């Protein structure tokens, strides 16, 4: 076998120190082409903000040492070696969670005759994206992984994006690499957009490992649907509920039951809600806010059931029915509601009194009907009060949540799309 | 190229990396300790721990990494990995877990005059403890500790850092604004940085980084005291339903029901440590015994509601305290067939006339009933708004120092 | 052994474990590989992961480790550290968060003609398409994708070694059934070039969910809320329960909302089958409540203000009744005096025509609650059949 | 100086670990292990694996590493470490993780005759298949499977230690250093060589050293915190049936109430339960049981509150119910007279309404006796064989059925 | 430093690692071994754990090692790198789940005499009997079990540096107080033979729960609630509610079992303090709502089907309520016409038999109610008093 000729002669032989930067001048600067494929987005658990994805990095670089004539030798066109062996371009995701900085696995290198170098190791990456709660579920989140060279300055190596070629012109690679075939969509998450950038930080300066950068931006959008089915739903539906204790007779002794109930079902829901978020404050989620506003108008609800109750059950002998209250609640509102021988001698005297005590009883009677009436007048009103409101808030919370589409195109003052369709130029 | 090769080949022939550099015996090597804060990660307030993504920006001088460029065409610094120099063992003492290295070895920077510099990158676990009183209208004060796990005061003179044009030291913690991530949960107030020394032990010496951080309480201030302050105030309207409805158990015990599960809500969330109670902690206890009481006074409304002559006698101090005195304060103010037929007529209006009395009397224990309501909303609206309004004020009070102290 | 060391010393001496095992670079290495599965560690729905312990079967061929067992004493056989000899580096190309390639350097068997046998064990954590539309009644596909990282089809080529998986050492899941596995080579060619085949071997297992703990633990309970949904129909309104009876199935059925939400997977891919038939059980409960807050309000309308419509007595009073064979429902001071008694004879006559009114709406509400209890009863029959019996039958 | 010195670096000069040290072809290397059992750290339903902390020792002879005590002053023992050594790769198989080896990597003692006692600490955690049937009144059969990962039955001979001549075919425990674990008790621990025959004496899975660990679980927690308090609970609904039939009665109201309440106990006990699906667990079929008969106590009350609140003009009361039920089981003087005869009859009228409706009531009254009376003996008969079932479910009497021996010490 | 570089150079050029240092074979290496603990990081009560972080000091001379200080310019003490010399294998005996040895091999302080200074970190994870009897007032000894593993008494002997461990720089636990401290070391002996002794050290820490976290977070609202089920018996049964609060008392105190399940741990061993408390509780509470459905049968007792017995008259409306000072309970068409007025007298008669009859019995379930008020509040004081007042004694 040549190749173990050609191999100690490589690197043996000619001394190869694997600790050098492959430059025949200490002045020159090695170009590594690093480019990513997004294997599949294994999460991106909100609780603490990590995104898991299983990624390869591409790399590639010149080393004048490994060159050789392919005639010398058999033809050969192409070596396997170990990273181990050789100098390697150590770049590592400095925005990690865990503390994972390299690759997970360390694959052979390929080289070729003139010197060409690719490096194609693939890695478990748990870096840190803040999460943006602000239209939880209907959100989209737009993580980062960052990479850089902290092993030499930007005088020694510069980073780029790798390039390709069509019809003869070469174009950086300005996305992460995503094979139709093999990737297989994340339950949760849809990609949107995924740009691939290389910044620049010119407040920095070239002899530092503070200075380049080599940035993949994911722009994904959550897939609302288990929230939509299991959480909101079912909280709307519960909430609507409350508008049927004003619906429900005073005699029915059970308004404030249905309206408490409906709250305790609400304290559940936000008892389930609060552990499928982070504790941060930049926002209160959507969801947070649609559960604040239900709960306060569930709890004024119930208020106002209470006063009514409270109308409902007043007497004679214990309240006085002003005419103001009666003009207000008996005439006004219904309209506009459009509402729908002595022995003989006692006889006579105990007679009387039998029918002056039924007289009495009537209009005891009849004033606790006038008082019935008015709680059915409050309810009515506060029936056409507050159900519109809840329906039009619930209405326009989740509308304005169905709404936020991302941009349609990452970095705002950009124009270009970043979309390995077209390719710049 | 080759001429870095002869250098390396040159600076390491006899290079021993556990040899500390010193010209003389009993000379010290000084380090200076730099710390770049890339991302407070968490503050674990359960287990008490706090993770950092951090720089460590080291620097000494190896008087044995010298060479003149002027004869290696003008190599002015060399990129040596980490392990083939001695490097000082500058470690995290205050650490949660075993880690007390670094996490990234990343290769040193050596110049011609014997400067070498080190960055290393880390993810550290440091413990700080937590005052858990004003949780979570709390300000945190969390420290790491640096220091070389193996030479003292005697071996090496630790220093500050120098700022990016080395003429005056930095003493604070160094946040670079190109990478950087807020928390979203802690605010950096302070970020001082200070050498300490202990009066017992001569020979000890670290740097410590101080991180003053104030919490956000948005989070729990909507998902704990909004619906608190709800059923403090379904608390107080029990009050206001009549004894008749036949509600007012309902809508206090379900109130009841409604703060034990914001209890639960609440029990994964705060730090089980036991030398305080946590503000949250107390308004939630506070809530519920107002609830509770507000559920015996319910009680107790509705057993004088529901009396009358056959089972209770009225005494005279209820009448003078509860009708006569209380009211206008709280505004209240409230042939043998003919024999036989008059008989049955006169025992119908005898036994009318008695109805009635009962009924009278009946009605002075429902109107004391409604008197004692009343009294009782008036007392719990007062308690309740002086209670929050206390506590909550108490927690706004609640701010990290101008000065750090450090 | 003397002569094994000796034997061991003389196979080293001169041997790269970097260079490939072929006598010509233009030669390909084969390797046989195959798979045994050991054991089904987990499924993650959520995530999409299956977790399984396996033993990598990889056979190949180093000329270079060759010898005469007559000059060693007659040994034909040894044990070699893998980490001594070249070894090819398969990797699992579907891998989700496990470890790319083996990480258990284990022995590997060298016989004397140079052919090598090498079974390491791994944790494969492999990511699988999770489907959930079925679920718990759910068959999974998922596969085990394999292939030479470095290397393309002309250096080392891969083979399996059988037409399926080994499962003679499969422990029994307990909760998932093996119905199906095998194994294919694929030969993906490139743009580039079509004398560069990149081969890989594809291992799938077709796994059956066993449906008794998400049954009992799920299931059940919804069916007994939604049976407890239509009781309230049968409930009397004098009895002032209809609300508190509904509203507790409601609030039992939420309380059960955390059991589901703990216990199911929560992907967005699909609706589960018992997440459809979970929200019909919510629907149908609020469905419940809200009409039973109609019967109610219907029950107590007073004769004062609302006065019956005549298609209401027309309806629930003359035609429904006949047709609802099941119920047993039927289908100086004198003067003063006289006024009195006259007056109290008119308020009777007035109080027994409310009454009659009331009565009236009464009834109505009772013929509204046998009809709704029907209902209700056979759409809960029809709902749960609809929902269930679909993905049944297929299986 | 240390004789030891010279003695090891005459040893291990010359020495290659990667070789077995059959001394020629044909020679099988007797390896002996005995367990030693230090803490039962737990055993995770959920995980379904068992975490213990032991101590194995392990035993074999290599002649490459014999001298002459005479030689070296009467050194008769030296202290080696494990890692220059030839060990026989003896590991753990039925691992859940990945971790087939020893935790510490102990000094090897090696003796003047070549015997090698190599007694090396492990932290374990090996698949335990747990039976639900009975849980939590259940005991589980987990066992250790030991064998060379290398080589095979030609190569080296596993087999248990012997100590004064008599085989160690147990696990064997300390008794006074030893820790109960808390939630589980060790009732049998033998040990025995298995056989793969399957195989041939290749393929290093032919022969294995299995120990076993049947231990029965202690359900106080359980018993305290989910069954005491779930059957109490239960146990009202047997109460529905002396309160009124009428509004204020609140029969609705507790029996549901009870409902709700063993809801949250199944939520509860959602989190204990594994997730296997061979088997119902007992607890998990006591909680389906009381859950119907609530749900038929509910719909028992409903019945009964309709029958109770019936009236002459909703529902006719015939005789054949009663029996059934009640038995087995001047112008101005004209007008005047005419008032009084209408308001009489009037209160006739009233009064006959009432009967009927105590007539239903009764009714009512005489169903609520009989369905107690069902539903007490349902509940207590149901109850008690439930968990009558799990306090007979005993460990057998021997470690294995068919086999006389006790299997200790 | 040329001086240290020629010192390491000449210091390990022929020194072996591997064996003890003794100058003869028959002497033992004596070894100072000091625990020095820094922080307590956690108690796990379930697995019974405790984790604490630790320095392991340990002092022996190695005479291979020393040199002359005149040689190398006056060099009395150099760091080394602990894996370039000879270390003791100290395990941790009682190794739960840990590390069993020292796994961070820091440098060691060398003197000029051989004398050897290391003081490497570790997490000690170790197994100790966890006694929950006296929960959340529980006091638990634990202990760190140390010995040389592989060498006994005569070839490596440890002795302790101090008789207790070093917590001079302890961090303050916020959860456990630091009663007491020691350290012993044991010789022990076996049949075999006499002359060998094995060696241990063992430490020991006596550690006193803070019990405020468990206090506020669980036994108050237990406190509430008890006193709530006791309350229920002055709700007047004439307010249709006492059911309402019972079972609601009974629903809350459900939803806190199942926070005290979140917080205390799942031991088995034996029942906490706090566990017999809930266990109480769930008695008392049952008790209650199974008197006060009693009680709501007496009240509503149907006069025309059940008549007072006389026992039941002479004790509850006589004697009873006369011991109870505090309260304040009570200690032609004319002859049609004429006959009407005949049936309302006597009607009107009836019905206040029967109403005198009813108020009879809700008398005697009001007086039964008073009773059972004052004996539940009774009971509830002193179970609660009873339950925790022996440890809290103790203390
Ligand atoms: C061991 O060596 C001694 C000499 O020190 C010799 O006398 C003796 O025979 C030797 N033993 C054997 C078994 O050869």
């Amino acid at each position: 076998n040549e190749e173990e000729r050609l191999i100690n002669d490589l690197l043996i032989v000619n001394k190869y120190n694997k600790h050098v930067r492959p430059v025949k001048h200490n002045n020159e600067v090695v170009n590594i082409a690093l480019s990513l494929t997004l294997s599949n987005l294994i999460s991106l658990k909100e609780t603490d903000e990590t995104l898991t994805s299983n990624v390869w990095m591409d790399h590639a670089w010149y080393d004048h040492r490994l060159t050789w004539n392919a005639s010398e030798y058999s033809d050969i066109s192409i070596l396997r070696l170990p990273p181990e062996l050789v100098w390697i371009p150590d770049i590592v995701l400095q925005n990690n969670n865990d503390g994972q900085y390299h690759v997970a696995y360390f694959c052979n290198v390929l080289v070729r005759p003139n010197g060409y170098v690719t490096w194609l190791p693939p890695a478990i990456f748990r870096s840190s994206c803040p999460i943006n709660v602000l239209y939880f579920p209907f959100d989209w989140q737009n993580c980062s992984l960052k990479f850089t060279a902290l092993n030499y300055d930007a005088n020694e190596i510069t980073m780029d994006l790798m390039t390709d070629t069509i019809d003869g012109k070469d174009y950086p690679i300005e996305w992460i690499i995503i094979d139709p075939e093999a990737f297989t969509e994340n339950g949760e998450w849809e990609i949107i957009h995924k740009p691939a950038k290389k910044n620049i930080y010119p407040d920095k300066f070239p002899n530092g490992t503070n200075y380049q950068d080599v940035t993949f931006y994911l722009i994904i959008r959550r897939k609302p649907l288990f929230y939509v089915i299991n959480f909101i739903t079912p909280c709307v539906l519960i909430s609507f509920l409350a508008s049927l204790a004003f619906y429900l007779p005073a005699e029915s002794g059970e308004k404030m039951s249905t309206a408490i109930s409906v709250l305790l079902a609400q304290a559940v829901f936000l008892l389930l809600t609060s552990q499928r978020l982070p504790e941060t404050a930049l926002a209160v989620p959507l969801i947070g806010k649609y559960l604040m506003f239900i709960m306060s108008l569930v709890t004024g609800v119930i208020v106002n059931c209470g006063i009514v109750l409270n109308f409902h059950f007043r007497t004679p002998s214990t309240h006085v029915l002003s005419t103001r209250v009666k003009q207000i609640f008996l005439e006004k509102l219904p309209r506009i509601l459009h509402m729908s021988h002595d022995e003989i001698k006692s006889g006579i005297d105990s007679t009387n009194y039998i029918v002056k005590q039924i007289k009495e009883k009537n209009a005891y009677d009849e004033e606790v009907g006038n008082w019935n009436l008015v709680g059915q007048t409050i309810d009515r009103l506060s029936m056409f009060i507050i159900t519109p409101v809840m329906v039009l808030g619930t209405i326009f919370i989740f509308v304005m949540g169905n709404f936020n589409h991302p941009p349609a195109k990452p970095f705002e003052g950009d124009p270009f799309d970043y979309s390995s369709d077209h390719p710049r130029c | 190229s080759v001429m870095e090769d002869t250098l390396l080949s040159v600076l390491f022939e006899t290079y021993n990396p556990k040899v500390r550099p010193a010209q003389t015996v009993g000379d010290k090597v000084t380090v200076r300790v730099g710390l770049t804060l890339t991302n407070l990660l968490i503050l674990n307030e359960k287990i008490e721990e706090m993770t950092t993504n951090v720089f460590l920006n080291l620097a000494w001088t190896d008087y044995r990494l010298q060479w003149d460029p002027a004869a290696y065409e003008g190599i002015k610094d060399l990129r040596i990995p980490s392990s083939d120099v001695w490097q000082p063992d500058i470690v995290l003492m205050n650490n949660n877990d075993g880690s007390f290295e670094i996490t990234l070895h990343v290769n040193v920077l050596v110049q011609h005059t014997g400067a070498v510099s080190w960055q290393p990158s880390a993810i550290y676990r440091s413990s700080c403890t937590i005052k858990v009183m004003y949780f979570p209208f709390d300000w945190q004060n969390c420290t790491m500790v640096f220091k070389s796990y193996t030479y003292d005061t005697s071996e090496v003179t630790l220093q500050h850092a120098l700022d990016a044009k080395g003429e005056r030291e930095v003493k604070e913690i160094v946040i670079n604004k190109d990478a950087f991530t807020e928390n979203g949960q802690w605010s950096i107030e302070h970020k001082p940085s200070r050498k300490n020394w202990r009066s017992d032990d001569p020979s000890y010496e670290d740097v410590t980084f101080y991180l003053i951080i104030q919490r956000k309480p948005l989070f729990y201030i909507v998902y704990t005291i909004i619906p608190c302050i709800l059923i403090s105030i379904l608390a107080i309207l029990v009050f206001y339903l009549p004894p008749d409805a036949g509600e007012k158990m309902s809508l206090s015990i379900s109130a009841l029901l409604a703060v034990t599960v914001f209890l639960l809500l609440l029990a994964d969330k705060v730090p089980e440590t036991s030398l305080s109670v946590p503000i949250i902690i107390r308004y939630l206890m506070f809530i519920m015994i107002l609830v509770a009481f507000s559920v015996i006074l319910s009680v107790v409304v509705l057993n004088l509601h529901h009396r009358s002559p056959n089972t209770h006698t009225m005494p005279n101090w209820i009448r003078q305290i509860f009708i006569e005195t209380l009211p206008p304060f709280l505004w209240i103010q409230r042939p043998q067939d003919l024999k036989e037929a008059v008989e049955a007529i006169k025992y119908i209006a005898e036994q009318l006339e008695s109805a009635s009395e009962f009924d009278d009397l009946k009605k002075d224990w429902q109107y004391v009933a409604m008197v004692a309501d009343r009294l009782f909303l008036y007392v719990f609206f007062v308690i309740c708004s002086i209670g929050t309004f206390s506590i909550f004020l108490d927690a706004s009070h609640n701010v990290p120092p101008d000065n750090p102290f450090a | 052994s003397e002569h094994e060391t000796r034997l061991v010393a003389n196979l080293l001496e001169n041997y790269n474990k970097v260079i490939r095992p072929v006598e010509h670079h233009t030669h390909f290495v084969d390797i046989t590989v195959g798979l045994q599965l050991i054991q089904l560690i987990s499924v993650d729905e959520v995530n999409q992961i299956v977790e399984t312990n396996v033993r990598l079967r990889q056979q190949w061929i180093d000329v270079r480790l060759r010898w005469n067992p007559a000059d060693y004493g007659g040994i034909k056989k040894i044990r070699l550290p893998s980490d001594d000899v070249w070894l090819p580096d398969l990797v699992l190309y579907n891998n989700a968060d496990g470890d790319f390639a083996i990480v258990h350097m284990t022995k590997l068997l060298l016989d004397y003609t140079g052919k090598i046998m090498w079974t390491p064990p791994a944790i494969f954590k492999s990511y699988c398409e999770i489907i959930v539309t079925h679920f718990p009644f759910d068959q999974q596909n998922c596969t085990m994708k394999l292939g030479i990282w470095t290397y393309d089809g002309t250096k080392v080529s891969i083979s399996p070694e059988s037409d399926r998986p080994d499962l003679s050492t499969f422990m029994e899941s307990g909760e998932w059934v093996m119905k199906d596995y095998r194994g294919w080579k694929h030969w993906v060619y490139y743009t580039c070039c079509p004398d560069t085949p990149y081969l890989d071997i594809t291992y799938h297992f077709i796994m059956q969910r066993i449906p008794l703990y998400f049954v009992v633990n799920v299931i059940i309970p919804c069916l007994l809320f939604s049976f407890l949904t239509g009781l309230v129909f049968y409930l009397p309104t004098d009895s002032g329960e209809k609300m508190t009876l509904s509203i507790s199935v409601l609030l039992s059925l939420t309380v059960f909302l955390l059991v589901i939400v703990e216990l199911i997977p929560s992907t967005s891919s699909a609706v589960p089958l018992i997440g459809k038939y979970m929200l019909f059980t919510m629907i149908f409960v609020i469905s419940s409540i809200i009409i039973t807050v109609v019967v109610i309000n219907t029950h107590h309308r007073s004769p004062s203000t609302h006065t019956m419509p005549q298609w209401v007595r027309k309806i629930f009073i003359d035609t429904i009744p006949n047709v609802m064979f099941f119920s047993t429902m039927k289908r100086p001071d004198v003067k003063s005096a006289i006024e009195g008694v006259k007056y109290i004879a008119e308020h009777m006559k007035s109080d027994e025509e409310s009454s009659n009114a009331a009565e009236e709406w009464k009834y109505v509400a009772m013929v509204i609650d046998h009809i709704l209890l029907c209902v209700f009863m056979l759409i809960c029959i029809i709902g749960t059949v609809s929902v269930f019996a679909g993905r049944l039958i297929e299986l | 100086e240390n004789e030891e010195g010279r003695l090891i670096e005459k040893l291990l000069g010359d020495y290659d670990k990667r070789i077995i040290p059959a001394k020629t072809l044909d020679h099988i290397i007797d390896v002996t292990l005995k367990l030693t059992l230090t803490n039962l750290i737990s055993l995770n339903e959920k995980e379904e694996a068992l975490t213990t902390n032991v101590w194995i020792e392990i035993q074999w002879n290599d002649y490459r590493l014999s001298w002459n005590t005479s030689e070296y002053e009467g050194i008769d023992l030296v202290r080696i470490p494990s890692e220059l050594l030839w060990l026989p790769d003896v590991v753990l198989e039925n691992n859940v993780d990945g971790q087939f080896e020893v935790a510490y990597y102990a000094n090897v003692l090696v003796y003047n005759d070549g015997s090698m006692y190599w007694l090396p600490p492990a932290i374990y955690r090996s698949t335990c298949p747990i039976a639900v049937t009975y849980f939590p009144f259940d005991w589980q059969n987990c066992s250790l499977v030991f064998r060379s990962q290398t080589y095979n039955a030609h190569e080296v001979n596993l087999q248990l230690s012997a100590e004064e001549g008599e085989a160690v075919e147990w696990i064997h425990i300390d008794p006074e250093d030893f820790t109960e674990n808390g939630e589980w008790t060790i009732r049998h621990r033998p040990a025995k060589k298995n056989y793969n025959w399957q195989l041939t004496k290749d393929d290093t899975d032919f022969q294995e050293i299995i120990f076993f660990l049947i231990i029965q679980r202690k359900p106080l927690f359980y018993i305290i915190n989910i069954i005491a308090p779930c059957v109490l609970i239960s146990s009202l609904v047997v109460l529905v049936y002396f309160l009124p039939a009428q509004a204020g009665g609140q029969k609705c109201t507790l029996s549901i109430s009870v409902l709700l309440a063993q809801t949250i106990f199944l939520f509860l006990i959602a989190q204990k339960v594994p997730e296997t699906s061979l088997n119902v667990p007992l607890i998990g079929k006591y909680l389906i049981f009381v859950m119907f008969v609530s749900m038929l106590i509910v719909m028992n009350c409903v019945i009964v509150l309709n029958v109770s609140l019936r009236t002459p003009n909703t529902h006719s009361l015939s005789e054949k119910i009663k029996h059934l039920f009640l038995g087995f089981l001047a112008p101005e003087i004209k007008s005047c007279v005419e008032a009084c005869n209408f308001i009489a009859k009037s209160t006739k009228e009233q009064n006959d309404s009432g009967s009927e409706n105590e007539n239903w009531v009764l009714i009512g009254k005489v169903i609520d006796k009989a369905c107690f009376w069902i539903a007490l003996l349902l509940f207590s008969i149901g109850t008690l064989a439930i968990f009558l079932t799990g306090h007979f479910n005993q460990v057998p009497e021997f470690p294995f059925p068919g086999d006389p021996r006790k299997y200790v010490p």
